């Protein structure tokens, strides 16, 4: 726990190293803003010192002029550091989103089933911005205090050494209290979390067994047991508030205790020592803050570890990269057009003890047309995903032209292998972007000819801005037929070797596919026809009759 | 509003005692500037010890006493607010259980979890924090504006405040206009982030994942270019808000300086005026931040109030005859479209009833009717010559027993779970005999520390058979007349099914215990006394299995197919 | 918005010897951050539905 949070902090700061220079400028403007603010009492004292004795117009004018200038410069310097610190928050927040988004895309699809859409957003939106807020907020408060404390103690030491040691020696008395108060507080908060957790668990079990509680009918006991847990929980809030109010009293008494004991000697410093008239008023104005700034300094050191636990839940995504095979790229010099499955065993990564597909041994598919017969929930899409290499096979081997699918390149497999799904994948991009989805340099004539071959060209022609028509997110503007025809236009735009069809021809037009799957275009490779069309099943040569995760 | 205030107030007196205690302390809180003024004017003119010390002693006594009055007052406030927090949380929890089952059945858990604990906690937490500070600084404001009279000085300060809070909000509006664009452009990037990832396998199928990161990088750089203007705007706003402070402070030096030159009001009185004016502005500055949060909080409060505002016949002689006189069981959603319709039931003492039929053919509704959770829509459903509503909840709990379909188990120990729902505490011999009779004694004696073993969440430790056996012992421990079981032993073992069947049929207590349950096991029905062939609510036939087999009806078809 | 950083500056500008102190200032960020945590997830679709839909 303690080492983990330290190492995770040491990991956190390392991410900010590219934005070092601006933090040094922010440090310089902060030091300037503090050292400016500490100079405002010094002159204001000297104005009161000079003024009582004589009008002294040049001294009076100059002292006010410089004081008023330094205040203006301090106010300016206090702004620009804020402008730097708020800009620093943009750096880490925009950086972490890019790293998080890029890291998630590399992760396996099995995790996506486990992960919740609401949580993944919540961490991406809030939990990042907390982590980006962390370092500037911690650095600003720490650095502003550190410089101001040693500043004030310096500006005290310039005035006198006699009244400083007694005021300094009291700080251990305050620092010792905060260490007890914080250790008391954090334990009570963690106790309250556990108390509220037990009180909540009763509501969770009650909500879980509503019918049980209503059938037997002893609600009064459930309310009484909830009230019993609420009573002991209520005591923890009372202890916290009583301990805090007591600390307010102790601090309020101790503040004036040091102030009175100081000021009394401060009066003697005029009579006996002959220190200075205005310097007493300055030293008081300095003192007033000195203690109050230590309160932040003692708290921030201990408090630093609390916000680290928030980052851990983001870093949990970044931690692990275990899935998939080694990224080695076999390049297809010529289109082999040979799909195979040697003694395959398809099981889901989400749950190991479930029998999905076992002993899928056949292969030998190249010429003519291939068909994949099977009932509802037989696992035809699982075989298509196994052929396309979405999920890794639990047993056997998915060979392609006497070579492993994992050993194939990802771009080469995406280029060579294809799989026309039933439901059309929609995106926010334009018709050209959707038509050239995952294309490095798609040809304009190729995209238009692919759409014309796919039979969406009449729809694309009438559409506003033609090929640059903005597609509505989740398929808003385009119809079901256009959504299906778009997938045909994608397949035509690819012009890939292998091209499976998972229930695509049922919704879309029948005449469109055959022309693409005949002649020179058909020679790219065979097609795994997984669909309900018996006419397509009759026309095809090969017919894999699947049954109960086994070849009939 | 009126209901909000009327419900929340504690005593007529504890809060009144607190309010009087705050005022008397508040004068002691703001006593310091008068003593500071006296301390300053002493240095300029006077040189007496007694007057100076007397001032410091009164200063110290008032400041120390005020701290004690605050320490007590805050204690009484937090003690009273604790009672209100506990009372409101106690009242709101009961209001859930008071409402009918239709809301629980129709609506999901997430609503009834989040609306109860989180909303009531975060409301009362906000109210406790806000109302404390609201009533504190108002008394400070009124008392300091009071002592400020002891006319021209008050006329000055009244005119200044508006100018203090004019420029920050006026310039801050133009600052805020840019923020909504950053929020929208951020939400846009997150929208595209979720939209791109949501359909993962379509991205994974192709090699688009590399390309999308560039589109993400562009959408981020479009924010990055805008952020430069937002970052400097914060610094510009910081200057305008800060400079107004020096404009105010210098104005006081010039306006006060003329009064010092004229020599009407003294330097000490000027120091008090400056201290009170500086304290007043900083006090009021916090007071303005609550009024939005009250409007934010009260919006939830009215919905919590909207959520909240929605003849015990005793046990003595067990008659044991249930008459569904032309009954009609219908759900709360659809009044006309009933689950059970034209019910003509007629139970009796010492007779195993049965209700054979299809999936959702008034099976659960009939059992729920007999238990009397949801009342009958039409006709009548008397038990022992009297309506179920007439019986006392505890008495009906004792008389009627019903094992549910989903074998639920609480988080407590096996003794607590076995003896759940009872006024008097169950004896160890009773708990042991119930577990022995029901057939859970092997499960109870087999586990660690007997009945003291804590049951895990969602039935983790206990199995399906152990949960069903525990549910059987839970019902058996009461020793009730009516015995219900809708889909109880669905995934029951050979050893379990035989035990439940023996307890149902072979057991001596069955003579004084009616058993009307939706039988999963056919043999349990085949070896019963009374039966009914349900069909969309209405009973088609009602007799013996041999009679139904001989006549050839629903039971014959159900037995055959 | 970067609201949190404004609140710290407001506190560090006017310290005094008040009742709230920096201990509260962090709790305001914890409270407001948890509100954003609640608001973010509830904005789009539904939290119960995972990323991948089909079993």
């Amino acid at each position: 726990d303690q080492v983990n949070n330290k190492v995770l902090m040491w990991r956190l700061l390392k991410l900010s190293r590219p934005d070092l220079p601006l933090l040094v400028a922010a440090f310089f403007f902060l030091v300037l803003a503090v050292l400016g603010e500490t100079l405002i009492p010094h002159y204001s004292g000297r104005v009161i010192d000079i003024l009582g004795g004589d009008f002294d117009p040049h001294a009076f004018a100059s002292a006010i002029f410089f004081m008023c200038l330094f205040s203006f410069g301090s106010s300016l310097s206090a702004g620009c550091r804020g402008g730097c610190f708020t800009y620093t928050m943009s750096r880490i927040n925009l950086r972490i989103r890019e790293q998080l988004f890029s890291s998630l895309l590399r992760q396996d699809l099995g995790f996506f089933q486990e992960t919740k859409t609401g949580e993944l957003n919540s961490r991406l939106s809030s939990d990042t911005t907390l982590m980006s807020n962390w370092l500037p907020l911690n650095a600003n408060v720490l650095l502003r205090s550190l410089v101001k404390v040693v500043g004030l103690y310096g500006f005290m030491l310039s005035i006198s050494p006699r009244l400083t040691l007694l005021s300094l020696l009291h700080m251990p008395f305050t620092i010792a209290a905060e260490k007890v108060y914080n250790t008391r507080h954090q334990e009570v908060l963690r106790e309250i979390q556990d108390a509220v957790a037990r009180a909540g668990q009763v509501v969770r079990e009650a909500v879980g067994g509503l019918q049980t509680v209503r059938s037997f009918g002893a609600e009064e006991h459930e309310v009484c047991r909830y009230k019993e847990a609420l009573e002991q929980c209520r005591q923890l809030y009372w202890r916290r508030d009583l301990e805090r109010a007591l600390y307010l009293l102790v601090r309020r008494v101790l503040h004036l205790g040091v102030q009175m004991l100081m000021l009394s000697c401060g009066l003697q410093q005029m009579q006996d020592g002959e220190l200075t008239q205005g310097s007493l008023l300055s030293f008081m104005i300095y003192q007033e803050s000195v203690g109050s700034y230590v309160q932040t300094l003692v708290y921030i050191y201990g408090d630093m570890l609390s916000n680290v636990g928030a980052a851990e839940k983001v870093f949990s995504y970044m931690d692990r990269q275990p899935n998939l095979p080694s990224p080695g790229t076999l390049a297809p010099t010529t289109l082999q057009g040979v799909v195979k499955f040697q003694d395959v065993s398809f099981a889901y990564p989400n749950r190991p003890d479930r029998p999905v597909l076992k002993g899928l041994t056949f292969t030998l598919r190249p010429g003519e047309v291939t068909a994949l017969v099977g009932p509802n929930g037989s696992g035809k899409s699982t075989v298509a995903a196994l052929l396309q290499n979405l999920y890794q096979p639990t047993g056997g081997q998915v060979l392609l032209d006497e070579k492993p699918i994992s050993q194939y390149e990802h771009c080469y497999l995406h280029s060579q292998v294809v799989s026309v799904g039933q439901e059309p994948v929609l995106f926010s991009g334009s018709v050209r972007n959707n038509i050239a989805y995952g294309l490095q340099s798609c040809e304009d004539d190729k995209v238009m000819a692919a759409a014309q071959a796919a039979h969406a060209d009449d729809f694309i022609q009438e559409m506003e801005h033609g090929i640059y028509t903005d597609v509505g997110e989740k398929g808003s503007q385009l119809a079901a037929g256009q959504k299906q025809r778009l997938a045909i236009a994608r397949a035509l735009v690819r012009d890939p070797r292998v091209l499976i069809l998972d229930e695509a021809t049922s919704a879309l037009d029948v005449q469109c596919e055959q022309a693409l799957q005949d002649w020179n275009s058909r020679g790219d490779r065979t097609v795994l026809v997984i669909a309900h069309r018996l006419q397509t099943v009759q026309r095809a040569h090969q017919i894999l009759v699947l049954q109960e995760g086994k070849l009939q | 509003v009126r209901r909000l205030l009327g419900c929340l107030g504690s005593e007529t007196r504890r809060l009144s005692l607190f309010l009087v205690l705050v005022v008397l302390s508040s004068l002691g809180e703001m006593a310091i500037p008068f003593f500071t003024g006296r301390l300053t004017d002493w240095i300029l003119q006077d040189g007496s010890a007694d007057t100076f010390t007397r001032n410091l002693t009164l200063m110290s006594i008032l400041t120390i006493a005020s701290a004690v009055l605050e320490f007590v007052g805050d204690g009484i406030y937090n003690n009273t607010m604790g009672h209100v927090h506990s009372h409101l949380q106690g009242e709101v929890f009961g209001a859930v259980l008071r409402q009918e089952t239709e809301f629980f059945q129709q609506n999901q858990t997430g609503n009834i979890m989040s609306r109860v604990t989180e909303d009531t906690s975060t409301l009362s937490d906000s109210l406790s924090e806000n109302l404390s500070l609201f009533l504190w600084y108002l008394v400070r404001g009124l008392c300091l504006l009071g002592i400020m009279l002891w006319v021209s000085l008050t006329m000055v300060t009244l005119i200044t405040l508006p100018l203090l809070f004019l420029l920050p909000k006026k310039v801050g509006k133009w600052y805020q206009l840019l923020e909504v664009q950053v929020r929208e452009s951020l939400a846009k990037s997150s929208q595209v982030a979720i939209e791109a990832l949501s359909a993962m396998p379509t991205v994974r199928s192709f090699a688009n994942e590399e390309g999308e990161a560039q589109k993400f990088r562009e959408k981020l750089q479009e924010i990055k270019t805008l952020n430069q203007k937002e970052a400097v705007a914060y610094a510009v706003n910081s200057w305008t808000t800060s400079i107004s402070g020096m404009l105010l402070k210098v104005g006081i030096l010039y306006i006060g300086g003329q009064l010092v030159t004229s020599g009407a009001v003294s330097s000490g009185n000027l120091v008090t005026f400056v201290l009170y004016q500086m304290q007043f502005t900083q006090a009021v500055e916090v007071l303005l931040s609550i009024y939005p949060r009250v409007q934010k909080a009260v919006g939830s409060s009215e919905k919590i109030f909207e959520y909240l505002d929605r003849g015990l016949l005793t046990p003595l002689h067990l008659e044991g005859l249930v008459q569904f006189q032309d009954v009609s069981f219908a759900y709360p959603n659809r009044p006309d479209v009933l689950v059970l319709q034209g019910l003509t039931f007629t139970l009796r003492p010492g007779e195993v009833t049965a209700l054979v039929g299809p999936n959702g053919s008034g099976k659960s509704t009939v059992a729920a009717l007999l238990q009397n959770l949801y009342q009958p829509t039409g006709g009548q459903l008397l038990l022992d010559g009297k309506p179920l509503p007439q019986y006392e909840h505890r008495y009906l709990h004792r008389q009627v027993a019903a094992v549910g379909q989903e074998p639920q188990v609480f988080g407590r120990s096996l003794q607590e779970n076995i003896a759940y729902g009872l006024t008097q505490k169950p004896t160890m011999e009773e708990i042991t005999a119930a577990a022995v009779k029901s057939g859970a004694h092997s499960f109870i004696s087999g586990l660690p520390q007997g009945y003291d073993t804590e049951v895990d969440e969602a039935g983790s430790q206990l199995s399906g058979g152990q949960r069903q056996a525990v549910a059987l012992a839970r019902a058996l421990i009461r020793k009730p007349c009516v015995l219900i079981l809708d889909d109880a032993t669905s995934a029951l073992d050979a050893n379990s099914q035989l035990q439940v069947e023996q307890l149902l049929y072979e057991s001596p207590e069955r003579y004084s215990r009616s058993v009307l349950l939706i039988t999963q096991h056919l043999s349990l029905v085949e070896q019963a006394d009374h039966i009914l062939f349900l069909e969309g609510g209405a009973i088609r036939e009602g007799g013996t299995h041999q009679q139904l087999m001989e006549k050839k009806g629903c039971y014959w078809a159900m037995v055959q197919a | 918005m970067s609201w949190a950083l404004e609140m710290a500056d407001t506190f560090l500008d006017n310290m005094r010897v008040g009742p709230r102190t920096y201990a509260d200032v962090r709790d305001e960020i914890n409270k407001r951050g948890r509100e954003d945590r609640e608001a973010a997830r509830t904005a789009v679709h539904d939290p119960e539905r995972p990323l991948l839909r089909s079993p």
